[PDB]
């Protein structure tokens, strides 16, 4: 078709991961505490 | 809107479609189509190495950068997908790249290429229903699986996506486009917000 | 999702041009270029 | 390997079709590279109106360089196929860790009718980077015209229009955009009781 996909050979356990972040954690700082304008945080 | 003078978004669309016997539904997760960004603040979250954002900002041209925040609409298939549309001023070939992140590094990468159609004095581009990735589709399910919003926005803390737009002749980086996602309340639809990116 | 395939939008007519070029006819035969002898024998 | 500059080299390239029936299996080979003979050269001067000659066509590529990366393939096609899938499988080795990016030109006329853009990261195997192109679907435009040249009664009108067919394929690293293999491939259809057999030639511009 019109597309290459590059998929790394650990995504699935790299999937897994984002949601043991939060669920099972063992650090990146939330967009909350960075200099951002405040409509960032809410929906129009 | 997401544009330099010489090249431009469109649309871009990411959905799901449906077909049951004779009933169609198509559901929208994105659908786009200026306040600022210091990018310094989110150099972290994308990859860092050759080719990276700040590389590539550094590169220019920095009126190129553009830095979403979105909603995605999860109340809600047979097929997972985005169409884009462009113009352009300039008849080049157009290669769009996009990186899936988590923890700032690539997980998956996908590239597509669109020649020019000439219409109305101006060079069109269309990326017809890209199929996402199963990375992304399982994402969405898993997400979607999730008791509660605010589980799902914290899963969101660590996860990007890149969209690097280029001319293939030269390499120029014609546009490019970071995302970052919260997911939409449950009676509201997706919106979201377009930041331009500068350093202060 | 392994390639990028671009398709010119006459390649029909296009394949039709090639038999056409033979079979309903300046490109030059490769036997009249300068070419070494092995070319046109097959090991 | 033949095919090969100091950095990079082609290790296989087979281009063939497959048929399955009641889980029994058939492969049919069209073309296959990979006390070897030494190599001829051909001046790529003579070729240079069989391949699209633009901006980053054949000439502007070869000017570029480098030169010793440019060879030419004169391949005898095999159609005798006495298809549910029609691809190409490639090989290809490194020195260096580049991200292999390989255009395919099909071209009629000395026009390009379909591109294919295919890219591989690699894989570091016994102290080099292998990159592998696997089960490459064949377009449309290349089934129906191998199809349609084997609906030809005979060998020589096949032949013949084949003068005016050719393939250019183009490998680059995609950092640098810099090329590191460029193979022409130019065509005749084997003899039926022959398989497909082929010589490499090295271009130069005498």
């Amino acid at each position: 078709g019109h597309q290459i996909v590059h998929v790394r050979g650990d995504s699935e356990t790299d999937l897994e991961a984002l949601f043991n972040a939060v669920l099972n954690p063992k650090q990146t700082v939330p967009l909350r505490l960075r200099k951002l304008p405040d409509s960032f945080f809410k929906p129009p | 809107a997401i544009a330099t003078h010489k090249f431009r978004l469109l649309e871009f669309t990411a959905f799901m479609e449906i077909q049951r016997d004779e009933i169609y539904h198509r559901h929208l997760f994105v659908q786009l189509g200026l306040e600022t960004v210091d990018i310094r603040q989110i150099f972290d979250k994308f990859p860092e190495k050759s080719g990276g954002l700040k590389d590539l900002y550094e590169k220019g041209p920095q009126n190129a950068f553009y830095l979403v925040k979105c909603w995605a609409d999860l109340n809600t298939g047979d097929f997972y997908g985005v169409t884009s549309q462009y113009e352009s001023n300039e008849n080049v070939v157009l290669v769009c790249s996009t990186i899936v992140c988590s923890f700032g590094k690539q997980v998956v990468e996908k590239v597509e290429s669109e020649y020019s159609r000439l219409e109305n004095n101006r060079y069109v581009y269309r990326i017809q229903r890209s199929p996402m990735c199963e990375y992304m589709i399982n994402f969405i399910q898993k997400l979607k699986n999730l008791p509660e919003r605010y589980m799902m926005n914290s899963v969101l803390e660590n996860f990007t996506i890149l969209q690097v737009m280029r001319a293939r002749e030269t390499q120029e980086t014609l546009l490019c486009i970071a995302y970052v996602f919260e997911v939409a309340a449950q009676n509201s639809g997706t919106t979201h917000h377009i930041y331009r990116l500068i350093k202060e």
